[PDB]
């Protein structure tokens, strides 16, 4: 269960922390998932404060990083 | 200070509030700094000095009152800046550039 929609980054409202969130729930269920990034749009900084103004797509980017890995456990099986 | 609250209510100056730490790099210093911040006598927030430099001039400055603005807002708190170097603007004076903004 791939994304293939990071370039569905945000709407005007600030949901893309929940959407990516919502993703990693996702998955989660189904515990042995690996997600493919597509790795494109919503992988912007290039020196984290100089593309299109750090805005919600940094939100975006610390989010994802900041969960990408927890060593949250094993049995989670999201690679 | 907070410990021995009432004799510090005598006091009649400002009380010594702000330190500063150099060291060889990364000698474990966010670590000390999250330490002392668990403590837990004062709450903590922090700012990650490449962070903030955005090219846009409002912002750049705008985002370190971003921190006050919300610190003042709650309680005492440690506002730590780690990579303060790149805040710094070495003592600048003729380029007068953002970072003169900035500090
Ligand atoms: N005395 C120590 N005990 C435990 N960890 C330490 C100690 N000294 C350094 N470290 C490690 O080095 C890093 C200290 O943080 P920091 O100095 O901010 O690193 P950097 O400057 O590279 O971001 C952490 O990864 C921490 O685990």
């Amino acid at each position: 269960f791939s994304v293939k929609g990071p370039e569905l980054l945000n709407m005007y409202i600030g949901e893309s922390e929940a959407n990516v969130r919502r993703v990693f729930q996702k998955a989660r269920e189904a515990k042995p998932c690996v997600i493919f990034f597509d790795q494109i749009d919503s992988v912007a900084p290039k020196r984290g404060n100089q593309g299109d103004s750090g805005g919600v797509m940094d939100r975006i980017v610390s989010q994802l990083l900041a969960e990408l890995d927890g060593m949250s456990t094993d049995a989670d099986g999201v690679f | 200070p907070t410990k021995y609250e009432p004799i510090f209510v005598n006091c009649p100056l400002r009380l010594r509030s702000g330190i500063l730490l150099y060291g060889y790099p990364g000698c474990g210093k966010t670590l000390l700094a999250s330490a002392v911040a668990q403590q837990c006598g004062l709450n903590f927030i922090s700012v990650k000095g490449p962070e903030i430099l955005n090219k846009f001039i409002g912002a750049s400055e705008q985002n370190i009152r971003e921190l006050f603005e919300r610190a003042q807002s709650v309680k005492p708190c440690i506002l730590f800046f780690d990579e303060f170097d790149s805040i710094a603007p070495k003592r600048g004076h003729d380029s007068t550039g953002v970072t003169d903004r900035v500090v």
